[PDB]
């Protein structure tokens, strides 16, 4: 009855077509990840596949409730309600979100006003691959995300201290390569629309010559 | 008329139902009880390190808001009532491209009980991803996992626990098996806590217990080497004089022990690791090239 | 552009014998034939549309058969009032028709 | 005038229509008569293990919700009521994907009757699984069925039957395979029980028999053909070795 | 439901004339009229139609030129204009409907022609 | 103001009108007519026994209940307008997988005259089941079926009819051909009435006529075949003395020839009769083995 | 084999509407992209196109951002795979050219 009340309330008078501080200042969004598993890295349509948890936390004024609540913890259905950036991943040739049993999505609101949204998404990234010198070359496929339809001046990334989190590593489908590790990176990019704040990920492969070697060499 | 009174009923439950919110969101955890029929368990794909297979997914748990009393102790419902009252949001951690099986109709059952105990029952085929370490192929056993949680539900919010003994929880159905060069041997479950940077989560895992089939494996790459290599020292029994007939042996065979290696080598995923295949290939190699070279020392 | 041969010219018999008439035609009509009859001093009257359907107020006597380029037309148990003209005609393309058949006695 | 009293009459069906309950819902079951008109069989293949077949997929159960008795015919409607009606929840038990058919619209049918019998059709395109024999190979016969059951309703709620036993399922002799043969087929009704309850079962399932003229010009003859040129090797002079082995091992490469 | 054509007339030779078609119980919008010649003792002939919707009209090859076809929709009336008459044209002209598969359903009562 | 007269007469148009109920559901049939402008004639695919087709499907009937006046005699309107009235549920009798393009948008348009008449397009591609007997294959010509009908409306309710001349009812785009070995000579609608349980209806056939082209397969097969018959016959004019030399003509013959007799089965779909090209296959298969016949006996 | 070739592009429209008009807000706001559902944009789509789809992470890649005079801008990230006849007889010294028809 008092969390009914207090989402019934939040959600009165709400535009969720209107970004946070829209006619203020730019939305600040803490973008951050969980790599669960890097899939193979082909070459012959120089693409490769990550499997990743999205989580982006910003502050949103309309939705500060009063009571003794510390969190809302509630599931996909509220998604849809509150505005969302509209991020998406630049040098992505296909991606996809999971939708069963349900849409695997999270929404935490808490009491000063802020949002994590987290999502499950699988995506298939092209990295242009140097394939002079292999299979004795060595790489580092990129992951671009940002605003699509938001310049500099409304939605603004900042990565974490320690937002790109990995797994295991043993269970994952590198066959020829091996994870040697990541790096991070924030730029700004023209376009014919305006100047948007692109986030990048690096991840540092090293290659092994074993398979090759032994079908050809 | 007749169903007004169940008409009536099911208003009853719906008004002032909040479906954002989960069962006793005050004073307790929402304890939901997993329960899986595997109906195929469909083939294994080790060039993509997953299976697929085919399950009806059971869950039941308890909702004090959906009581009710009736000419009937069981409402067993269209599966659109379930869009409209809280499930719970389980995920196949190592899923690929699940789908829920939507011909002719959603393949949903939702059954509610008189003391609000609910069930919800869901068919569909999951793609998983089974690592595998293919060291002793094509002699290797693997043991391909499924585990599934809640996506948006701590440990203090939501718990799984299995329906019957856990022994008892996974049916494998015995007609269905779509297993083309393995054996299932078995299934194992298990249940436990996993710590994560938004929380603490139940994670519920299954393990099916494969074993490959070799004859395929013998027939098609073991047999002609054997017959290469017998070939290979049957060369031997010529006469020296007819020198082109020992050299043809020779590059013949050598050149089908190389073919054979490319062409097995080809079945498995690329892997950095050398397979017992491999060394089997490799041995019958060298015994090839050794004849050859001893019949040019002669 | 399409011919359409209607044959015989002309032919008679005593009442109620079957008759049957034979149009033709030259280039592929797909069931788009028609017939009609067009009595002395008076308009055409459609009889059979297309291939084999009767025309509403048509006695059951008429019959049509269809083909891709050869038709017919069977009056089983002829009477003594179909004593006039019949006129294949094609729809297929820009319509045409054909010399037509006389009926007598 | 007819129009106006038949969208009165419409309007009067659906009005105040609980979709959520099944016809009888604390009676007795309610009855569903399937027919099923195969359009065409498909890639039977050996690899996937399954094959593909277009049907035209009917229902037929009676709702006293829906008769009516002020407008004497029997009246066809848009597709797209079949959303605000109860029709029951068929699925394929034993099919990998399958969609309905969906241009120029969704190929479905509703057509009620003044007693209140509904006839609900579809259009359906499904893969099925059939685990094959092979060790008969290229000389065998394979049993591939479908596998009609009730999801949600239990042998208390819903039972199934094939609606002109003989003659529920037809064109079934029209089908033409390029390298099988439709030995026959039956019609099946049963009872499965699961950890549920027990559902109402049909099952329509072929015997094909595999045309082996294919096979035979393809690979038996070839290795028939090869071994005369071993033959052909004995013929041949001891002397030349060179041509007597080069024989044997050409045999042995084709 | 009805075609009624105009009344006979008589022309004289080398002139022009046209021929009305009333329709009735019907609207032309709907279908194509036709315009069929008749020589006596003669297989019909059929000169051109037009589609009332929005003017088309086809020609036979041989009255290509000769003839003229146009519609009065708001009347209801399609006409027949024949221009440089000679004294092969001397005729029966009728007015056809289409309907049921291209068939000429509807005929007129038919219109004489004749030329000195 | 000068866009609310409109979106006057539109919501005039559409209050009481029910979308359920075809065009004169009490007395008359509806009587759509229809019209096809094929865009590309796609590939033939005889492995599958199938081909593409892309077309701008037009219908056309007339609804009493949206008649209007006002300034404009035809209202062009967008592709959401089309959900809202009753439209004719037209399918491909003989069609295996369509799909009605949808980008950017909806590719349909409605246009409403003032005198209630319809026109109603959409662009959509077509993959049609193509029987086809391969006898005289590759000297062979098909007739590829294009059949349509209404799922559910019987010829008592709705019936259709070509727009034009049925000759012409049928364009297909001058520059628009996407056949590799095949040639369209041309094509045929006729209009018919099909038997089904359900009950009698109305189907428009049209036939699209096809001739193979035999430059690929000359260059493939024939010439292949004819040069390795010359070259069995070159056998006989080799001295008697060099037997191995005959010998490794026989062989390689006969090896290239079965590799010949594969290759080219695999060109056409598994069929139990046997088409042209096994037969010439055959007999030059005969003339090698008569050729090494010949050489026995000499 | 396929006769075709694949691309993703930014496609961007631009046209006025009077009845977006507003003058009280001195900024060019632009809005989420649900709100594309509940205005006119044109019906655009390419002739020769076998299939296509606008991606869809995190949300349909899909842009509106209105003017104070009126101009509406609206923006699409599509795949499309277009059809490209081509003529092999000068295989593989040949020179292709590849089309995509944007129609209304
Ligand atoms: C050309 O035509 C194309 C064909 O039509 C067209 O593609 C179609 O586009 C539409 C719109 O873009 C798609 O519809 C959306 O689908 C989203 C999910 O998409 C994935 O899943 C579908 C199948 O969806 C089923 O499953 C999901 C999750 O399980 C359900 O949420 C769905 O309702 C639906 O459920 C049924 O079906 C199951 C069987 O499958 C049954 O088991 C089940 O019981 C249900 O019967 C797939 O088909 C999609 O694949 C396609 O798309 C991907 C995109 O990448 C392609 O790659 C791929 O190749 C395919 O093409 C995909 O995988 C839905 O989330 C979405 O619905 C939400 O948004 C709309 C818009 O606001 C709302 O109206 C709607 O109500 C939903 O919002 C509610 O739900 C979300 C949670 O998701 C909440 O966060 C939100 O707050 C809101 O909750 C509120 O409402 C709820 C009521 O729903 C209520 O319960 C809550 O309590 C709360 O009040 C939308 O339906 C459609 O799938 C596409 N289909 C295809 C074949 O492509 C294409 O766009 C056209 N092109 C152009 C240019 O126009
Ligand atoms: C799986 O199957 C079910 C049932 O066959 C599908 O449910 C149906 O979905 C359609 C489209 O989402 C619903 O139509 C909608 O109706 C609303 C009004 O209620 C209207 O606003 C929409 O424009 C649309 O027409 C339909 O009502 C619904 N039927 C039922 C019984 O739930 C479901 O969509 C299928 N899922 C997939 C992925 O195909
Ligand atoms: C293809 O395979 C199916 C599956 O085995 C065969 O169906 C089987 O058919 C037999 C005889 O028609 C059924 O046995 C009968 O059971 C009834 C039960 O009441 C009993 O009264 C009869 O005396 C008889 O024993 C059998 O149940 C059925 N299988 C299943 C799983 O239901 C089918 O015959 C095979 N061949 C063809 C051409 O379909
Ligand atoms: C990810 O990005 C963040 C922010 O750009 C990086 O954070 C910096 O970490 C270094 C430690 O090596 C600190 O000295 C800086 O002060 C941090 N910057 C800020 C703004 O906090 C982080 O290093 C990146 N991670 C990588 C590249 O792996
Ligand atoms: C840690 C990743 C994560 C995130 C995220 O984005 O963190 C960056 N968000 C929501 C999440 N729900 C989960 C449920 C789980 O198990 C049932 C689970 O298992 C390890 C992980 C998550 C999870
Ligand atoms: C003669 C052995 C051989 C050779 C070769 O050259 O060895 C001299 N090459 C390739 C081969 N593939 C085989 C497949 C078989 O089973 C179907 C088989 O069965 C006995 C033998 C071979 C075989
Ligand atoms: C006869 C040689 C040959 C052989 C063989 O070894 O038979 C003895 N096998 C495959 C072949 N494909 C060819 C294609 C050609 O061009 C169109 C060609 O030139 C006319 C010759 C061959 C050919
Ligand atoms: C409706 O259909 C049924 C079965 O097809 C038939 O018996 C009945 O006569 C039909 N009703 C009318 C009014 O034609
Ligand atoms: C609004 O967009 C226009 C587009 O040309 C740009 O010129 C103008 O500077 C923008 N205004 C602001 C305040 O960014």
């Amino acid at each position: 009855g008092d969390v009914t009340v207090i989402l019934n309330n939040l959600l009165e008078g709400y535009d969720n077509k209107l970004r946070p501080d829209i006619g203020v200042k730019p939305t600040l969004i803490h973008t951050d990840m969980y790599v669960n598993s890097i899939g193979p890295v082909n070459a012959i349509n120089m693409e490769y596949t990550i499997d990743i948890f999205f989580a982006q936390t910003w502050y949103d004024r309309r939705l500060k409730f009063n009571s003794t609540i510390k969190v809302l913890r509630l599931n996909s259905n509220m998604v849809g309600k509150i505005w969302i950036p509209d991020t998406f991943f630049r040098n992505s040739k296909k991606a996809d979100a999971h939708w069963i049993t349900t849409p695997n999505r999270m929404l935490r609101i808490w009491n000063d006003g802020r949002v994590l949204y987290t999502l499950r998404l699988t995506i298939d990234a092209e990295c242009q691959l140097q394939l002079h010198n292999f299979p004795m070359d060595e790489h580092s496929c990129p992951l671009e995300f940002s605003s699509y339809g938001y310049p500099r001046e409304e939605i603004v990334y900042q990565w974490k201290r320690s937002s790109v989190e990995v797994g295991d590593t043993r269970s994952w489908r590198l066959y020829q390569f091996s994870f040697v590790g990541l790096r991070n990176t924030t730029e700004v990019v023209k376009t014919t629309s305006g100047d948007y704040v692109v986030m990048s990920v690096y991840f540092d492969l090293s290659r092994r010559m074993g398979y090759f070697t032994i079908q050809t060499y | 008329d007749n169903t007004t009174v169940f008409t009536r009923i099911l208003d009853r439950l719906l008004d002032g139902y909040d479906n954002r919110l989960r069962p006793g969101l005050g004073e307790r955890v929402t304890e939901v009880k997993t329960d899986i029929f595997v109906t195929s368990f469909g083939p294994v794909s080790d060039h993509d390190m997953e299976y697929t297979i085919d399950v009806f997914f059971r869950q039941s748990w308890k909702d004090e808001r959906l009581k009710f009393k009736g000419p009937m102790t069981v409402l067993r419902l269209n599966n659109l009532m379930a869009s409209k009252i809280w499930t719970p949001d389980t995920f196949f951690h190592n899923g690929k491209k699940s789908v829920a099986h939507n011909m002719t109709m959603p393949n949903k059952l939702l059954r509610i009980t008189e003391d609000g105990t609910l069930l919800y029952t869901m068919r569909l085929t999951v793609r998983a991803e089974c690592p595998m370490h293919l060291e002793d192929f094509p002699m290797d056993a693997h043991a391909c996992p499924l585990k599934f949680g809640s996506y948006a539900y701590t440990r203090a919010e939501v718990v799984y626990e299995w329906t019957r003994e856990p022994a008892r929880s996974v049916v494998v159905a015995e007609d269905g098996s779509r297993l083309n060069q393995y054996d299932l041997l078995g299934q194992t479950v298990d249940s436990g806590i996993v710590q994560s940077s938004t929380g603490e989560y139940v994670v519920m895992t299954t393990h099916f217990h494969l074993k490959r089939k070799i004859g395929y494996f013998v027939i098609q790459t073991y047999l002609p080497c054997i017959m290469t290599v017998i070939l290979s020292q049957v060369s031997f029994w010529l006469n020296r004089e007819s020198v082109p007939a020992r050299t043809v042996f020779g590059v013949t065979t050598v050149l089908t022990m190389t073919t054979l290696s490319i062409s097995a080598r080809n079945s498995l995923p690329k892997v950095a690791y050398a397979t017992a295949m491999d060394w089997f290939i490799a041995v019958c190699y060298a015994f090839v090239f050794s004849a050859l070279i001893e019949f040019a020392t002669v | 552009n399409i011919v359409m041969t209607q044959s015989p010219k002309s032919m008679s018999m005593s009442v109620g014998e079957r008759v049957t008439l034979s149009c033709k035609a030259s280039e592929y009509v797909g069931t788009y034939v028609s017939w009609y009859q067009q009595k002395p001093e008076q308009s055409p009257k459609l009889l059979i549309y297309g291939a084999s359907n009767r025309y509403t107020g048509v006695p059951d006597r008429f019959t049509g058969s269809g083909s891709a380029t050869d038709f017919t037309l069977t009056i089983g148990s002829v009477q003594a009032e179909d004593l006039a003209d019949y006129h294949c005609g094609q729809s297929y393309s820009y319509p045409t028709f054909g010399a037509g058949t006389k009926l007598e006695l | 005038s007819n129009m106006s009293l038949v969208k009165e009459t419409v309007d009067r069906l659906l009005k105040g229509y609980d979709i959520r309950l099944r016809p009888d819902f604390g009676g007795p079951p309610v009855a569903v008569g399937m027919n099923i008109d195969i359009a065409s069989i498909d890639m039977v293949s050996e690899v996937n293990m399954d094959y593909t077949l277009t049907m035209y997929f009917q229902q037929a159960w009676r709702d006293k919700r829906l008769s009516y008795n002020v407008i004497p015919l029997n009246l066809t409607l848009d597709n797209r009521v079949a959303d605000q009606l109860w029709v029951p929840d068929t699925y394929f038990l034993n099919d990998k994907k399958s969609f309905v058919h969906g241009v120029t619209v969704k190929n479905r049918m509703i057509r009620l009757h003044p007693d209140g019998t509904v006839l609900y059709g579809l259009r359906i395109t499904t893969t099925a699984a059939c685990m094959m024999d092979l060790r008969r190979y290229p000389l065998d016969e394979q049993n591939c069925t479908l596998e009609i059951e009730s999801y949600g309703y239990t042998t208390d709620d819903i039972e199934f039957y094939w609606r002109g036993d003989d003659n529920a399922v037809t064109g079934v002799t029209k089908i033409e395979l390029p390298q099988f043969s439709i030995v026959d087929y039956k019609l099946i009704t049963k009872k499965v029980v699961f950890s549920t309850g027990s559902y109402p079962r049909l099952s329509l399932s072929f015997k094909l028999k595999r045309n082996i003229g294919y096979f035979i010009l393809q690979t038996y003859m070839p290795s028939i053909l090869i071994t005369i040129l071993s033959w052909v090797s004995f013929w041949i002079n001891y002397d030349a070795s060179a041509a007597r082995v080069a024989l044997g091992i050409t045999t042995v490469l084709t | 439901v009805q075609l009624q054509q105009s009344g006979a007339e008589l022309v004289k030779p080398g002139a022009s004339v046209k021929l009305s078609c009333t329709a009735s119980g019907f609207n032309i919008k709907d279908t194509y009229m036709y315009w069929v010649k008749q020589r006596p003792e003669q297989g019909l002939e059929w000169i051109g139609r037009i589609d009332p919707a929005n003017g088309d009209t086809k020609y036979d090859p041989k009255f290509q030129g000769k003839a003229t076809i146009t519609t009065d929709t708001f009347s209801n009336t399609a006409y027949l204009q024949l221009s440089s008459l000679t004294s092969e044209d001397t005729a029966v002209y009728y007015c056809a409907r289409k309907g049921l598969r291209w068939a000429m359903d509807y005929w007129g009562q038919g219109t004489s022609v004749t030329v000195s």
